[PDB]
């Protein structure tokens, strides 16, 4: 008998499908979340959700009128999608730049040598750069 | 060539409601019309169907007709509803394969290339799935007739929809085998397949009718396949079966022994969050 | 008007194949299809005309409409050329008006027999206590050559027209290549 | 008069053919007719539906053909067997169920003819097993709201039974159509015959499922397994502690061992045991 | 002609409005996201032919 | 594990009432849906 | 006509059963491998080969009694072996 209604609930989560963004819960399955519309909402939840699939800043589906959580989405962006690598490369060589011997090793140090070389700062522990700042004259 | 068919529960009805519409001629009538759908990606599709008025005699039980003014007329209608829908080929209700059912086929093979019929079942019972699609296949052969054609029988099932799923398991309501876990198969295949091999084993019993008794023509084209199968009989018990056999039971096991050996302590903890449930429970509430 | 439905079986035969009637038997016999079923339109609209044979192979060339365009254009090059096979004739003539639109209509058939006839006369009394089983009236127009004094078709409206059927008769066919529109004249004026 | 009694008795094949033109051409508000028996003066049993090709481009309930169903009326009445029309349909798509205000005109073309036709709502979109959102309503009379007269005059505890949605109620519900409690028609002839052939294996419970890599799937979730089972034995070591309550909600952003260790118990358990039993038939059944 | 001209505004005033959206991605096969020049991301389909 | 299935269902207890929603509030609901429904 | 027991033949029972010698024989099987009437090994440091399949020949009403028999109880091994399965597998599910 209780397969029956197991399944059934699920006809919410139908196709008129709004979207919100998941921020925290009171308790267990019952939150608040920040919808896209811009206002939060204190929201109930599918039980059927796993609620440790929850939280990076959790893309999330709300009911357009009833207004609660629905289902957990694999994440978006509308921006440069992610530089389609196919026609998308500048196709600027290094032997293209010349005379920034010390600038181009120094950001090969910044950059790509702790994303592929990263257990030697984290072996030595020598707290590899966060964020990388450049400027001067243009041109 | 043609893969295998796909079905509907829609068609599947839309046969029988039919032979309920014609069941009050009584004597005897058999449900034809044709059969509509497309085929992709070579499978065979089954989607809508009408059938169409028909008549026969018992005496010069060569003659069969078709409306086929009502054929154009209301196929025109359905293309007209619904330009995706098309002919897939035709249907009869199939008891025991009627004898105007080889040039039916013939008869209208002018709108569909591969003019498919439908066998269905009218008084539902089997252990299996009571669906039966042929295909038309010709010879200028061996040595039956010069002119010799013979329906060959292509694999065959239901095909399910996503749209046709809710009035399907809404219209059950009555017993759904499912909670598929350690003993799904074990009735749907395990019990039903060795019972499935029960009947697979009597059609060639039903075969072995013949050795001095039964139709005139003997073998042919029976028998490289009775020869392949007990010569494709399987390998008998001398070698690494039993020992291969037993390393890899005796290394199935060790998974298993594992999981049992889990579940328990998994129980176990299950009962100590039980006994806090308890003992500060009876105290503080009384 | 009057119900019934005009069911023509066309002969398409391998012995119906000279130019011996005027034109050719084929635009004969097939204007003569054309005159009386301009007859039986414009005497009641609601009879549809199409035509079956009697061949080896009994093919619906035309389903029953009353439209003749289809009559038209399918007898042109129709290649009335196939071993007679009139046994199957009663029975194709007649299921096709067990498959009609109306039962209610009177069962009316014109036969068109060009050829020679192997049929069984027992297989065709058969056949004829049928018809007096089916109660139907069938007027058989005799074209072309034939044996002549047309055998086992004089037992077959007699026993057509018994057990108080009384109204068909058997036009039979003159052996000489005349205009065919009088040899159908009297069909068209009286039954 | 009328008891709000109706009952509605419809088919087992209706509810197909609106499902299926309802779900093709959805996002139009797709029409058709109702072709069935009249019964008595309370019940209807409607046996049959045939859908009606669209006008053009726009979600709307535009118009019949007469032609065309004077064509498809006489269509079935020479080939199949003769029925009697009586209702009618639409289907607002993803909405639930009412009357719009253009669905009620072309209502009030079908009622004029007999007074007994029906409209009828199909949603094929929040329908999944146990909901189909049809509820076929009927016009109750304007004057009579000018009256201030209660109509139907409730005679059989028939009617309050089942509790209005809130998106009909919003319309004229209450004030220009009522709802009808409706069942369907099945039977034994229609039950097994879908029964037993809609989910059916062949021969697949007598197979081996690669029998070189069944092996390696099981080493495939034990690596995992065990790495899980040292979450395992990590989150057991903050109990008596801060209470469960707060392990409720404290644990909606990483993983638990708990609920995906009793997991693959199970799916290695099941995994395991359908092999070797279907390996072990076979040695008999097989020589 | 002109009771013929003046019936074609008594079907043609019947057009709705179709706003104007976006494609974001697409998730599966009928499932669908976007936004349009309005405001918030929504979960759409679309017609089975298009 | 059968036994550790066995000797743990005792504590099942004091499970008093599976209440589905409410009923004032209920009452309110419908109350304010028939007023969203007259408007 | 060996049985499915052993079917292992020897050159010196080809070259006894076709009397023709040790150094063509295996030019023979070669060949008759190539064609592809039989499927089988050849071992050549013991002197045997492996035969597995035999191109399919016709017979009488003679070799159907055989291929019966060996069906016939070859029947109610399915039948004994499913009675355990119906047995043992009654409670799992009625
Ligand atoms: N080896 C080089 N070193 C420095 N500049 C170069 C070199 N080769 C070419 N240039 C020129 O210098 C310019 C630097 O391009 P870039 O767009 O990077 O300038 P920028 O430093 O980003 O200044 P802006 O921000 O104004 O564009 C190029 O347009 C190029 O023409
Ligand atoms: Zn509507």
């Amino acid at each position: 008998e209780f397969l029956h209604a197991q399944e059934e609930v699920k006809r919410i989560q139908s196709i008129p499908l709004v979207i919100g963004q998941f921020l925290e819960a009171v308790d267990q399955n019952t939150a608040i979340v920040g919808s896209t519309t811009g206002s939060n909402y204190y929201v109930r939840i599918l039980s059927t959700i796993d609620r440790e699939l929850l939280k990076p800043n959790a893309s999330v589906a709300l009911h357009k009128h009833s207004n609660a959580l629905v289902d957990v989405l694999p994440p978006e962006a509308d921006s440069s999608i992610m530089m389609l690598t196919s026609d998308q490369k500048p196709d600027v060589m290094y032997a293209d730049i010349g005379g920034m011997d010390i600038q181009k090793q120094e950001v090969r140090e910044a950059v790509e040598l702790p994303l592929t070389h990263f257990e030697l700062y984290k072996q030595i522990g020598i707290d590899p750069p966060r964020g990388v700042l450049m400027y001067g004259p243009p041109g | 060539a043609v893969q295998k068919v796909v079905v509907h529960p829609l068609v599947l009805l839309s046969v029988v409601d039919h032979f309920n519409r014609i069941g009050k001629v009584g004597n005897q009538k058999r449900v034809v019309g044709v059969l509509l759908g497309s085929w992709q990606k070579k499978v065979l599709d089954v989607s809508n169907s009408f059938a169409v008025p028909f008549d026969e005699d018992d005496k010069d039980d060569s003659v069969w007709f078709l409306d086929h003014d009502y054929l154009e007329n209301m196929y025109g209608m359905f293309k007209k509803v619904n330009a995706r829908e098309r002919i897939v080929g035709w249907y009869h209700t199939g008891p025991k394969l009627h004898k105007n059912d080889i040039a039916i086929n013939e008869l209208m093979k002018r709108y569909c290339p591969n003019s498919v019929l439908v066998i269905i079942d009218v008084k539902p019972k089997d252990l299996g799935l009571p669906t039966e699609a042929y295909i038309s296949v010709e010879e200028v052969h061996d040595d039956g007739t010069p002119t010799s054609k013979t329906f060959e029988h292509v694999t065959s099932e239901i095909g399910a929809e996503e749209a046709e799923e809710v009035g399907v398991e809404h219209l059950l309501r009555d017993i759904k085998d499912t909670t598929v876990g350690t003993l799904s198969q074990r009735i749907t295949n395990q019990v039903h397949g060795l019972k499935g091999l029960n009947s697979k084993l009597l059609d060639i019993r039903s075969y072995l009718e013949k050795v001095a008794t039964g139709k005139l023509p003997i073998n042919h084209q029976i028998i490289y396949q009775l020869q392949d199968v007990f010569n494709l009989l399987p390998d008998v018990s001398l070698q690494e079966f039993v020992k291969a056999f037993y390393l890899k039971t005796n290394d199935q096991m060790v998974v298993v022994y594992l999981a049992s050996l889990i579940r328990s302590v998994v129980a176990l903890h299950n009962l100590i969050n039980n006994k806090i449930a308890n003992r500060d429970a009876e105290k503080k509430e009384g | 008007m009057v119900l019934e439905s005009t069911m023509v079986c066309v002969d398409n035969s391998e012995y119906m194949r000279n130019g011996d009637f005027l034109p050719t038997r084929l635009q004969a016999q097939q204007d003569a299809v054309n005159i009386v079923c301009h007859s039986k339109t414009r005497s009641n609209p609601e009879n549809n005309v199409g035509l079956i044979t009697l061949a080896n192979d009994c093919e619906v060339l035309t389903t029953l409409t009353p439209d003749t365009g289809r009559i038209l254009s399918k007898l042109h090059t129709v290649q009335p050329k196939g071993k007679i096979t009139f046994c199957t004739g009663i029975r194709v003539a007649h299921l096709a008006l067990k498959h009609r639109q109306g039962k209610n209509h009177k069962m009316r058939i014109i036969a068109f027999v060009g050829s020679p006839v192997e049929d069984n006369e027992k297989d065709l009394v058969k056949l004829a206590k049928r018809l007096k089983k089916e109660k139907v009236n069938v007027d058989i127009i005799n074209f072309g050559e034939e044996e002549v004094n047309t055998e086992k078709l004089t037992a077959f409206v007699n026993t057509l027209n018994g057990k108080d059927g009384t109204g068909s008769h058997l036009v039979t066919v003159p052996p000489g290549p005349s205009l065919a529109d009088a040899l159908i004249s009297s069909p068209i004026l009286a039954g | 008069a009328v008891d709000t009694a109706e009952q509605v008795y419809i088919s087992s094949l209706a509810l197909l053919k609106m499902l299926k033109h309802g779900r093709a051409g959805v996002p139009m508000e797709v029409m058709g007719l109702m072709l069935g028996e009249f019964v008595d003066d309370y019940t209807v049993r409607v046996i049959d539906v045939f859908a009606m090709p669209q006008s053009g481009t726009g979600v709307s309930v535009e118009a019949v053909d007469p032609v065309f169903q004077a064509k498809m009326l006489d269509m079935l009445k020479q080939t199949g067997r003769p029925e009697m029309v009586v209702g009618w349909y639409h289907s607002h798509p993803g909405f639930g169920c009412w009357l719009s205000g253009v669905d009620i005109n072309t209502q009030q073309s079908f009622e004029a003819l007999s007074e007994r036709a029906v409209a009828v709502v199909v949603d094929p979109i929040q329908s999944v097993k146990g909901k189909v959102v049809i509820d076929a309503f009927r016009l109750i009379n304007a004057n009579m709201m000018v009256l201030g007269h209660e109509p139907r005059q409730t005679t059989s505890n028939l009617g309050h039974l089942n509790k209005p949605s809130i998106q009909a109620l919003i319309h004229g519900l209450n004030r220009h159509y009522y709802s009808i409690t409706i069942n369907y028609r099945k039977n034994e002839l229609e039950q097994k015959m879908l029964l037993n052939l809609h989910k059916k294996s062949w021969m697949e419970g007598l197979t081996l499922q690669d029998y070189s890599e069944h092996c390696k799937h099981n080493e495939s979730v034990v690596k995992e397994m065990l790495e899980l089972a040292k979450n395992y034995n990590k989150a057991v070591e903050e109990e008596d502690k801060m209470t469960p309550e707060q392990l409720a909600i404290k644990n909606v952003g990483k993983q638990d061992p708990k609920r995906h260790l009793e997991e693959h118990v199970d799916v290695l358990m099941t995994s395991n045991i359908v092999q070797c039993l279907a390996a072990m038939l076979d040695t008999v059944v097989f020589k | 002609k002109q009771y013929e001209k003046s019936e074609n505004d008594l079907k043609a005033l019947q057009s709705v409005g179709q706003i104007v959206g976006e494609v974001l991605k697409q998730l599966t096969e009928e499932k669908f996201i976007v936004k349009a020049t309005n405001g918030p991301r929504y979960v759409v389909g679309c017609r089975r032919q298009l | 594990h059968n036994m550790s299935v066995k000797a743990m269902r005792f504590p099942p207890k004091s499970y008093n009432k599976d209440l589905e929603s409410a009923e004032e509030r209920r009452e309110r609901e419908q109350q304010d849906l028939e007023f969203a429904k007259e408007m | 006509t060996r049985p499915a027991n052993h079917r292992q033949l020897t050159f010196e029972e080809i070259a006894k059963s076709a009397k023709i010698t040790v150094n063509e024989v295996e030019l023979l099987v070669m060949k008759a491998l190539s064609v592809g009437l039989v499927k089988g090994s050849i071992d050549e440091v013991d002197k045997r080969v492996h035969m597995t399949w035999v191109q399919p020949r016709v017979l009488d009403l003679q070799q159907i009694k055989g291929m019966k028999d060996r069906l016939e109880f070859w029947c109610t091994d399915v039948k004994s072996m499913e009675m355990l399965v119906e047995h043992q597998a009654h409670d799992i599910l009625t």
